[PDB]
DNA sequence: ATCAATATCCACCTGCAGATTCTACCAAAAGTGTATTTGGAAACTGCTCCATCAAAAGGCATGTTCAGCGGAATTCCGCTGAACATGCCTTTTGATGGAGCAGTTTCCAAATACACTTTTGGTAGAATCTGCAGGTGGATATTGAT
DNA sequence: ATCAATATCCACCTGCAGATTCTACCAAAAGTGTATTTGGAAACTGCTCCATCAAAAGGCATGTTCAGCGGAATTCCGCTGAACATGCCTTTTGATGGAGCAGTTTCCAAATACACTTTTGGTAGAATCTGCAGGTGGATATTGAT
């Protein structure tokens, strides 16, 4: 009966995931709230193959960033678990909360 | 045949003549001198082989022979000056470069 | 939900090319919220680009012009 | 629909002669190619308008690009210029 | 001559507060402002009919770019104004 | 002979606008409904400005209008503070504001 | 003799200057540095003295917002004293050197 | 004075105090002693910014005087908008 | 230190999806040859305001003492997130009508362009006006020792 | 809580510099009125490509177990905030010479402006190749338990 401890996982797909590309959204559930956001602004839209895709580029790539910014505010707080008041400190500074 | 284009007289591999109706139906100015399409494209040539150079690198460096996106990534965020003029701009594709702080290493 | 889609595994994924090794349990939710102020964001900018070209259907262009309004320039499909 | 797509190529080949290019890199130049050229020309815009002229030359071209530019990427994108425009200008 | 909207923000300042007069730094900042918005506005303007391969800006697009530029209150009232004059003036004759 | 501004009920310069229109290169034509359109605007958005830094002064127990007044102005208006979240207004300070933690 | 505990004249201290907008830094100090940078930059240079003002203006405003962005990061840490960590954690969100 | 002179050292004219006051109004209650070096640093990086930026304006316009203007465009390049000085 | 279980590399293989070399019809470019126009440099110069020297005085920077208390280091102990493998739902993949996105033709309302004519927003120069900055006293807090 | 030291609050009060007030000239605007030109809306339409339906494909939700991380409590010290003494350098008020900035007329190199001719860069339907990504196989490093 084998385990990997706490944490060695985790270190394994940073590495994983720092190599590829691929956006890691699902597709279909981002289009679903792309459109429901959309029909807030004007009713029956339709939308370009390429209009979703680099919508959901745009957004991973933000929210990427965003976990970076993140991870150094908890580390500043001497912790290793990003908590939401690191993302509030972080977006708060960026201005994005000003 | 002749009648020479002007990037070639500049000696550009960029459209000279392009750069410059673009400047022109692009409401700059009212008027473009001769020379600013010459300089422009030729700035935008250089620029164009600065990145390509790296990222062709970037290239070999993976046994890879296609500069994919990834490859461009890679050549401008390594890039201290290429890195600062696009830092506000995302490459499809990209990916980020690989990094973990090291607080977050296990401690041997 | 909608929302709801932007499942758990992907939102932790996302942090994971961000560096995060630990993850708290009230993060998700806050991503979303986060994800869904970005969207609405970019999409109202995109689809007031829609609406002026008389179109019924947001284009590439119309979110890259979005995009770069919004200070998040993106390369590879047009401008 | 234009594109700088074959120039970039053809400047791709005199640095990587051996070296190709897939489709969704050659977008992503592309743009970045417009985009460098919307910043450099907005400037030299501007530059003229602070000085109240009519036209956009050279000059506006070089001051855009020296307050576009990074340091060395500003040097050399100053020198590739004005080597440029001199070469054009010396040649029936 | 250096113009400045200094007589217009004057007037209008009048119009809200009978009573109240403006300092010169503070009519400086004013003029920065009114001309700041101008610009912004029709950059928004110029871009917008580029995209669109219109050689005219319109009343049409400084509205779609002060839609673009101005948070939701202000941005809603914008328009009704820019409308309603834009209305009027069409029907002096 | 009437000016534009009045034809459209405005008080802001319509003549000057239209001229500064076309001066800035922004497109090759520039229609007439333009300039009245963002006369109204530019007019609009002073009066919301001035309307607030005039109530400052007056909570302020002051008579004319100064920079800390239009910074409070705008940085105590949401939209207002957004609209102008990269400006800065000279000799206008800043919103008073101690975070809790520092109080005894 | 009297003596205030340590802390209260510095809350005195904030509620002085938030009420206040007269420039903090010595004129003619300022000044100095403005002609020092800009010789070391190129010489035989004049300025407008509204040059000078307008950079001083903005170079308060400045620091005073990054004094803000500073003390947020103190607290983030359960801290009331700022620190160059603090200062240098705020200018790599708001990407100054990210 | 008799003179002309030297600039140097001009950066030490930021005195402690002056930081101080100017952390305060910034809201902060408490400044470890690293903290002035620091801000000078940051400062002077701010300055080189705007200066070189308005600089190159004054030499486009081949003037020899740097105008409010010239510190005014300077800054709106950096996003630092500026109000009240002409633009 | 000794295995035992897994994850990670790697060298080789290969099918095909996306990269490419070819052909040709061609309109939008781009180059070219001539006549016309004009922006902005050179040259003269009026006059603003920038550099600077001067003197005086008090607001403030500097430097020291002293000890309160905030920051960091250490021990502790719940509880919360990570690992996991258990069984199933949604998503991804590929094929078919249709509604819009554009390519085209048209003609009219609207925007130049231009020659006057008239009204206005700037200005520098005289002079009077007026909010408030800053000095003052003393009455109401706010602090901190006891 | 009561009490003494101090800071803050604030309405009263007038000289001063910054704001509001004309009288003037005004050419630069902005408006007025043809004449010429055209941009783009509107109608009609043909091919894309976008939305939707079926199905074979596979990452996520769920419950359990527990080690390890984060916050609480305790402790010690050295650093940063008050407070105070001393004195210089910034701030202020003025004047002075002259460097440049900015105004004005002048006029040629360079730029707009068609018109004419050549050509290249993009679209398209066809045909062919080829870099590499999954896929296999086996070696070996990593991780974790004992």
């Amino acid at each position: 009966p084998h385990r990997y401890r706490p944490g060695t996982v985790a270190l394994r797909e940073i590495r994983r995931y720092q190599k590829s590309t691929e956006l890691l959204i699902r597709k279909l559930p981002f289009q679903r709230l792309v459109r429901e956001i959309a029909q807030d602004f004007k009713t029956d839209l339709r939308f370009q193959s390429s209009a979703v895709m680099a919508l959901q580029e745009a957004s991973e790539a933000y929210l990427v960033a965003l976990f970076e910014d993140t991870n150094l505010c908890a580390i500043h707080a001497k912790r290793v678990t990003i908590m939401p008041k690191d993302i509030q400190l972080a977006r708060r500074i960026r201005g994005e909360r000003a | 045949a002749k009648a020479k284009t002007r990037s070639s007289r500049a000696g550009l591999q960029f459209p000279v003549g392009r750069v410059h109706r673009l400047l022109r139906k692009g409401n700059y100015a009212e008027r473009v001198g001769a020379g600013a399409p010459v300089y422009l494209a030729a700035v935008l040539e250089y620029l164009t082989a600065e990145i390509l150079e790296l990222a062709g690198n970037a290239a070999r460096d993976n046994k890879k022979t296609r500069i994919i996106p990834r490859h461009l990534q890679l050549a401008v965020r390594n890039d201290e000056e290429l890195n600062k003029l696009l830092g506000r701009v995302t490459i499809a594709q990209g990916g980020v470069l690989p990094n973990i702080q090291s607080v977050l290493l296990p401690k041997k | 939900d909608n929302i709801q889609g932007i499942t758990k595994p992907a939102i932790r994924r996302l942090a994971r090319r961000g560096g995060v090794k630990e993850i708290s349990g009230l993060i998700y939710e806050e991503t979303r919220g986060v994800l869904k102020v970005f969207l609405e964001n970019v999409i109202r900018d995109a689809v007031t680009y829609t609406e002026h070209a008389k179109r019924k259907t947001v284009t590439a262009m119309d979110v890259v012009y979005a995009l770069k309004r919004q200070g998040r320039t993106l390369y590879g499909f047009g401008g | 629909k234009e594109s700088y797509a074959i120039y970039v190529y053809k400047v791709l080949k005199q640095v990587h002669p051996d070296t190709g290019i897939s489709s969704k890199a050659m977008s992503i130049m592309n743009s970045f190619v417009n985009d460098v050229f919307e910043r450099i020309a907005g400037e030299a815009s501007r530059l003229a308008h602070y000085n109240k002229r009519s036209t956009i030359t050279s000059r506006e071209i070089q001051t855009a690009v020296r307050l576009l530019l990074p340091g060395e990427l500003a040097k050399h994108a100053v020198s590739e210029g004005t080597k440029a425009v001199t070469k054009y200008t010396s040649a029936k």
